[PDB]
């Protein structure tokens, strides 16, 4: 799975999505033994090849955009074509996030790496000794939990003057807040086990 | 410019005419001694109809001079069959042709 | 428009069949076969090394699953620019999860 | 001249620099703030200096008398190892000339054409400078660094050979006194025998992982020897040597002592060039314009292995050069089979003119049928 | 000398071994022209004589089998293989009787799967066409370079099976010199021929019932000779066995979908008839209760597809049922769907006695008793058992390629299907001038078949729009404008794409998704007429009203960057004709802007979200405006056009496009203001009750002064008299772009209407 992610540089196609789904299943719970094997290989191959992908991939993750929301809010105004099976896409949710089923797993994968208070990944992710260059995922994730924060606060102003939030104003809203909770869980697991 | 030399006698009386089918179970060679076509190997009697010019003129005018059952030797000048360009991939340009031709039935 | 839509009983037979199949994606997409998931890794992989083997010296013959994964590792290391689709990889990646 | 560039030369030998402190002992010690030092370009073999008026010019290794170079590092605007201070990637050192006390930054005078054309800027030692230098350092000390001094040594040994060879371009020898300055022959034969071994392709018995790992470390170095010339250079040697036809007898008016060492020198270049082309794809595209030149000879009594192999490796990768054969190159290689006997190697090459990887071309998949096929000899 | 002694030379054989490889290479991916010229060279007889011959050097004549398979076949196998994915089926009386072996008695309902492949398939496939070689025929000067070589298929079929009959018996007997030298030369070249003949279906009923008898003990004996899957084999013939077993999986799949079509006929018939009975029960006859009319709403309202959902939901559902049907037609589904979910894989809680058990139990044995090298092999069998373990997965991934049609139209579709094949063979071959001709008639005959107008759902399932798309990208792929080789074919094909996009809404969506792909290689090759890829890009959204809302900004941003180019270039191709080319080209600009007009409005001055970002983005690059105005030197509001008028009647200045240059200048600025007259904020529905749109109105009004604009509507050239004018100068027909520019920006108000 480390070899498969490294090959895919920065393209978030169906390749890594079906691969990251696997990686959660091997190392659920704590699974101390499987973490040890993964660390040994990274210390053995001693090529970068992989942290480039993680750093680049998560910078392409989406946030709660507001312009795209308006495009739904009038497209949903229509109910059926002249005569063609009504709106076939129906929900057509791909717009505001189109990624929550995926970007929620990337952070979960990182969190489960530093589970059980392992004090080698919790130090390795900060700086990679040897090799040629370092990435420092720690500071590379906090930046994401700042653009997302600027997005929710932006969304609040759009609803500041209204009085009741319509049904489609909550379905997308709960999507974003669920993602933010998952990010917060990870940040704790780089610090737990001082 | 075609030359005909009988090899075995035939009927000598019935000759093909226009609007009649002819079957030729022949073989063909080149002037230098290599053969590049045959019908006995495929074991299918080649059939053709005179008058509509679906065959090289030399061959048809040669066959017009023989009777039923006759096997003969035919020699076409290069100017009458694939004169300059020839048929690409089988015959060289400006080559003499040799044919071993016999007629099965139907005049 | 909605007020002028056509009744079902005037449609040609050939056209009134294609709509049936496309609409009758409501008995496969919801039904679950399960089956190949737990019986897969059971008969494959585990119990793969049966009594067929007669003798050994130092190592052991890789069991059927072991060939599969190394093949994906083999094609992963192939020097290429961008990974292809290889839906076959998707079919086995999901069932391993 | 000195310039700036984005993520294009970052994987190239051009952007490599070497730091040479002024001391003779402990030169390899830790580098600390406030310490005079020099800067050297590795493949160019030259330093950097500002003498009087020409600017930050890359001066040679003969006019760098510790006053024109005189560089050091500043934070802002010992018979031992020493205190380790300057880190990799985050030290944010500032470059400053010692004698002139200036600061280095980019002039960046860009007209309308320059903005949309070349994305290049010129660096100058301004008196006050800009506020966006923050020059941090990255370490690349690996197999490629060893294959950096090789470029300077080989490129400095080759052109001198041709230049010396070029002197007697058209002067028949005044039998007796052969020429003026002599020529090196033992040096080059050893030199060429190294690169062919150096560029020798990966073996066969090795496993996949080791084979794949080295396959990445060979393609890079093959491309690394193209950006610094060395394809024109090996081409240039062939142009000069191939003037002397027949045998060493016509090469007599160059020094008869070197005549008997003619065949091997002519040979050794060709399989060297095959190493620079085999496998790699980018280098193969360069021969589209030079396709007519390689196909021209195909006849020298001592070229048989060289030419048939160099031609074989350029028609296996690039389909573009495959489309630049009109009517006469096909009959030339056809005549090769007619003069050098029954050789399965040539017949294999004709199969390359056929279908390429997936795609097939019909503009030439009839000429061989009408040229080498109808005749039955 | 004799061929048989080349086994003892080892050097003359090596040369001749490569020789027959050239002939395999000369016959490229379809070259019926030069293929026949080899027939006079190699043979027609000794190939058929090389089969029974046994004394064999190896890499020699055993390699002839790869030449016999190259000069007579894969002229249809390469095409018929592509035909195996879609499963078009017509309404036929034969189709009306298809089930799970209905001569089964009790146990035969839940067993007796039937031998895989017997007959009755009713699928639509083009027939093979072949021609006999004749080199004495008259000189031609129709068929593409020719139709195909011929061969007696009847002799090959019997001979091949008889030959393989020896193989099984001779393998069990053992030897110290097998035919060819080493076992695998005695197997791989001969059964590879069997596989190629099998896909064409030359064998029929009786014949395939014998090839199954080569694995007799399990598959055969529906009512000694050990099976091929009994003995140890090298690591090459095992690969071929997979290629043979793979052909039988989809044969069951092809049988599977036909069974559904059979059920998709009689059940829909009674459904339509019973629904009419449901009408008259609740029709005008009716009764009372008022609200019952509200309940009966599907029966006249909702589109027909919606009705199917309501009436089919409860049938195969569980427990809860709403608006049900009579409990007489809801029983066969619970039997058929039960019957279907007993055949494929479902258990629904020794001798394999089934193909599913046979393959699954066998592939595992091969891995347990060997460490398989040659990665190309291991990828083969692992694609098998996955299919035999996920039956419904293959079925669910096959229905979107299935379609039913009616008689009296199969003949029309037959021509379309056969004609479409030649396009697929065009992609693999590199573009040739003779091949370029072939497609133009090919596509020209496509748009006359009476079937590419009635069933658009077919053409997205066959997806020829996908295949034709690569045809354009290959020819246009080039470094610069100099690589415009093979023109007159992009125009001849891009016209077909536009009409495809104007047949249905779903047709518009399916090709719209490639908009980013299309624009990437569209704004380079400009200069021809008729059509260009930019036109079909514009036609991809013209009246959708929801596709326009589904833009992604970056598409609009990147096309604008193209327009930045035509504001500073000089059109070197235009210059190549020896033209002034002073500062910029209006020809290129008038094409990009024409596209933007179709993305600001869709139907009567609407959709402003994308319109709003257009003006805010276009202003960022001031060079987008023609340098005659909106610059630092001067503007010449009524002078820039007047300057064009001066050059209009100046033949010397001009270029000494195909008409003149002044008209091109007039075309640009008139078209630009046309864009910024419909990119207006909105109608007064928003401008009279909001304060956001007023910001945009102030911007655009500040760029076009009204004083110059009012004066521009004047000075018509002339009128024909005594002798008409020419459409080469600044006309007056295209001056209405300034009329809409004032009708919806400044508008009439006081009494200036008199002026």
């Amino acid at each position: 799975v480390l070899q498969m992610i490294s090959a895919c540089k920065g393209e978030t196609g169906a390749m890594v999505s079906s691969t990251l789904k696997l990686g959660i299943s091997i190392l659920n719970g704590g699974n101390a033994e499987v973490q040890q094997k993964m660390l040994d290989y990274l210390k053995d191959k001693k090529e970068v090849g992989f942290f480039q992908s993680i750093q680049a991939l998560m910078q392409t993750c989406s946030v709660l955009d507001l312009n795209a929301f308006e495009r739904q809010n009038k497209a949903e105004g229509l109910g059926m074509v002249n005569e063609d099976g009504t709106v076939i896409n129906r929900q057509n949710g791909e717009k505001v996030m189109a990624d929550d089923e995926f970007t929620q797993d990337l952070f979960r994968f990182l969190q489960l790496l530093c589970e059980g208070h392992n004090n080698d990944f919790q130090n390795y992710l900060r700086t990679q000794t040897g090799n040629t260059t370092t990435i420092n995922i720690i500071i590379c994730t906090v930046d994401y939990l700042l653009r997302l924060q600027e997005s929710i606060s932006d969304f609040y102003w759009y609803y500041s003057g209204k009085d009741v939030i319509e049904e489609q104003g909550k379905r997308n809203f709960s999507k974003a807040m669920s993602v933010a909770k998952q990010v917060f869980n990870s940040l704790t697991e780089y610090i737990q086990g001082p | 410019g075609v030359e005909i030399e009988t090899i075995s006698p035939g009927d000598g009386r019935t000759f093909p005419k226009k609007g009649q089918t002819c079957v030729v179970h022949y073989t063909g060679m080149l002037q230098n001694g290599k053969k590049f076509d045959s019908s006995r190997d495929r074991n299918k009697p080649f059939k053709f109809r005179i008058g509509k010019q679906e065959v090289i003129k030399g061959f048809e005018e040669g066959a017009a001079q023989m009777s039923l059952g006759q096997r003969a030797k035919l020699t076409c000048t290069p100017d009458v069959a694939y004169g300059a360009t020839g048929h690409p991939g089988v015959i060289p340009p400006n080559a003499t042709l040799i044919f071993d031709v016999e007629l099965l039935n139907l005049e | 428009a909605c007020f002028r839509m056509t009744p079902l009983y005037n449609l040609p037979t050939h056209r009134a069949c294609n709509m049936f199949l496309e609409s009758y994606k409501a008995a496969w997409i919801l039904t679950e076969d399960h089956s190949f998931e737990d019986r897969m890794i059971d008969d494959l992989s585990k119990a793969g090394e049966q009594e067929e083997e007669e003798e050994e010296v130092e190592e052991k013959k890789p069991d059927p699953l072991h060939q599969l994964v190394l093949h994906f590792s083999r094609t992963a290391l192939t020097e290429k620019s961008k990974l292809d689709e290889d839906y076959l990889y998707m079919a086995y990646a999901d069932i391993m999860a | 001249l000195v310039y700036y560039e984005g993520g294009a030369v970052c994987t190239h030998a051009r952007s490599l620099w070497r730091l040479e402190p002024l001391r003779i002992s402990w030169s390899g010690s830790h580098l600390r703030w406030g310490q005079p030092l020099r800067i050297r370009h590795v493949t160019t073999g030259r330093y950097l200096a500002l003498t009087e008026d020409q600017g930050l010019v890359v001066v040679d290794a003969c006019k760098a008398h510790t006053k024109a170079t005189s560089f050091c590092f500043r934070v802002s605007k010992v018979e031992g190892m020493g205190p380790p201070e300057i880190k990799y990637g985050e030290s944010l050192c500032f470059v400053q000339h010692v004698a002139s006390g200036l600061w280095l930054t980019y002039a960046a005078p860009d007209p309308k054409a320059l903005r949309l054309g070349v994305l290049k800027k010129k660096a100058i030692l301004h008196q006050e400078g800009h506020m966006d230098d923050a020059l941090f350092l990255t370490r690349c000390q690996q197999e490629e660094s060893q294959a950096a001094r090789m470029i300077h040594s080989t490129a400095g040994l080759y052109n001198q050979f041709i230049k010396g060879l070029d002197s007697f371009s058209g002067k028949p020898r005044g039998s007796g006194p052969p020429a003026g300055p002599a020529l090196p022959i033992e040096a080059v034969i050893l030199s060429l025998q190294d690169l062919i071994g150096y560029f020798e392709p990966p073996s066969e018995e090795l496993q996949h992982e080791e084979k794949q790992s080295k396959l990445r470390s060979l393609r890079n170095r093959q491309s690394l020897f193209q950006e610094e010339g060395m394809l024109s250079l090996v081409l240039n040697c062939i142009d000069r040597l191939n003037v002397y036809t027949t045998a060493a007898h016509f090469a007599e008016y160059a020094g008869e002592e070197a005549a008997e060492s003619w065949k091997e020198i002519v040979n050794l270049l060709y399989e060297l060039l095959a190493s620079l082309i085999r496998g790699n794809r980018a280098n193969c595209a360069l021969f589209s314009t030079n396709l007519d030149w390689v196909v021209s000879k195909l006849d020298r009594l001592e070229a048989s292995s060289g030419i048939l192999e160099v031609l074989y490796c350029v028609l296996i990768e690039s389909p573009e050069v495959l489309n630049i054969i009109q009517e006469n190159h096909i009959k030339s290689i056809i005549s090769l089979l007619d003069k050098h006997g029954r050789n399965h190697k040539v017949l294999d090459v004709l199969c390359s003119l056929c279908v390429c990887n997936g795609v097939a071309v019909r503009s030439n998949q009839d000429l061989i049928t009408e040229n080498l096929l109808p005749g039955r000899e | 000398m004799d061929i048989l002694e080349l086994s003892e030379r080892l050097d003359l054989q090596r040369f001749h071994s490569h020789t027959l490889r050239l002939y395999r290479a000369v016959c490229a991916l379809g070259n019926n022209r030069v293929a026949h010229a080899l027939c006079s060279h190699v043979d027609q007889a000794q190939l058929l004589h090389a089969l029974e011959d046994a004394h064999l050097p190896g890499p020699l004549r055993a390699g002839y089998y790869d030449l016999l398979i190259s000069i007579h076949l894969e002229s249809a196998c390469r095409s018929r293989r592509s035909m195996l994915s879609e499963y078009i089926v017509p309404l036929t009386p034969e189709t009306r009787a298809i089930t799970l072996f209905p001569p089964g008695r009790k146990g035969g309902n839940a067993r007796r799967h039937g031998l895989p492949g017997v007959g009755v398939t009713t699928s639509l496939r083009p027939p093979h066409h072949f021609s006999p070689p004749c080199f004495v025929a008259a000189l031609p000067a129709e068929a593409p370079a020719r139709l195909s070589p011929a061969i007696p298929l009847e002799a090959l079929r019997d001979k091949a099976l008889r030959m393989l009959g020896e193989a099984v018996r001779d393998g069990g007997q053992h030897a110290r010199d097998p035919v060819g030298g080493s076992v695998e030369f005695q197997f791989v070249p001969v059964l590879k021929l069997v596989s190629t003949l099998l896909v064409m279906g030359i064998f029929g009923d009786e014949d395939v019932k014998q090839i199954l008898k080569m694995i007799e003990p399990e598959v055969f004996t529906e009512e000694l000779e050990e099976g091929l899957l009994q003995m140890k084999l090298p690591e090459s013939v095992k690969l071929q066995m997979c290629n043979l077993l793979e052909y039988f999986c989809d044969q069951e799949l092809q049988h599977r979908v036909e069974s559904l079509a059979a059920f998709a006929e009689r059940y829909v018939d009674k459904l339509q008839a019973n629904q009419r009975s449901r009408y008259a029960l609740l029709m005008r006859a009716f009764t009372m209760s008022a609200a019952e009319t509200a309940r009966r709403t599907r029966e006249f309202r909702s589109p027909p597809q919606e009705q199917i959902n309501m009436l089919l939901h409860f049938k195969d559902e569980a427990d809860e049922e709403d608006c049900p049907l009579p409990e007489d037609i809801r029983q066969d589904l619970q039997d058929f769907h039960q019957d279907l979910l007993a055949h494929c894989g479902i258990q629904l809680e020794k001798k394999p006695q089934s193909l599913q058990e046979l393959v699954s139990h066998m592939v595992v044995r091969w891995a347990q008793e060997d460490y398989v090298q040659s990665p190309e092999l291991v990828r083969a069998m692992f694609s098998l058992l996955h299919r035999q373990y996920d039956g419904l997965g293959e079925l669910l991934r096959a229905l979107p390629r299935a379609y039913t049609i009616s008689p009296s139209s199969v003949e029309d579709t037959m021509s379309l299907l056969e004609c479409l094949g030649q396009i697929r063979s065009l992609l693999i071959v590199q573009m040739g001038p003779q091949e370029e001709n072939l497609m133009i008639q090919s596509i020209g005959n496509i748009m006359n078949n009476k079937v590419f107008y009635q069933h658009p759902n077919l053409m997205r399932a066959l997806g020829m729009h996908e295949t034709v798309m690569e045809v354009m990208v290959n020819v246009l792929g080039g470094g610069e404008t100099k690589e415009i080789r093979f023109p007159k074919m992009v125009t001849s094909c891009c016209r077909f794409l536009c009409y495809f996009c104007r047949i249905s809404r779903q047709n518009q969506r399916s090709m719209f998704d490639h908009l980013s792909y299309l624009l990437e290689n569209s704004g380079i090759g400009l200069g021809m007429q008729g059509s260009t890829p930019l036109d079909v890009a514009a036609a991809s959204v013209i009246d959708n009203n929801e596709l326009a809302l589904a833009l992604q900004e970056q598409d609009l941003e990147k096309v604008v960057s193209y327009l930045a180019g035509c504001g500073l270039q000089s059109c070197p191709m235009l210059l190549a004709k020896g033209y002034p080319d002073i500062g910029w080209n209006p020809c290129g600009g008038e094409r990009y802007l024409d596209f933007l007009r179709f993305a600001v409005f869709v139907n009567g001055e609407s959709v402003e979200e994308n319109a709003n970002v257009v003006v805010r983005l276009l202003i960022r690059k001031p060079e987008c405006f023609g340098p005659a105005l909106r610059g630092e030197g001067g503007s010449g509001l009524l002078a820039a056009i007047e300057e064009a008028i001066r050059i209009s009647e100046d033949p010397a200045r001009d270029g000494p496009n195909r008409v003149h240059l002044g008209h091109a200048i007039m075309s640009f600025y008139a078209a630009l203001i046309d864009l910024l007259g419909r990119c207006a904020p909105e109608m007064h529905l928003i401008q009279a009750g909001k304060g956001e749109a007023l910001r945009i109105r102030a911007i655009l009004r500040s760029l076009v002064p009204l004083d110059d604009l009012v004066g521009i509507i004047s000075l018509p050239l002339q009128i024909p008299t005594l002798q008409p004018k020419m459409s080469a100068s600044f006309v007056p027909d295209h001056k209405a772009s300034m009329v809409l520019f004032l009708d919806r920006v400044y508008g009439i108000e006081n009494q200036d209407f008199l002026l």
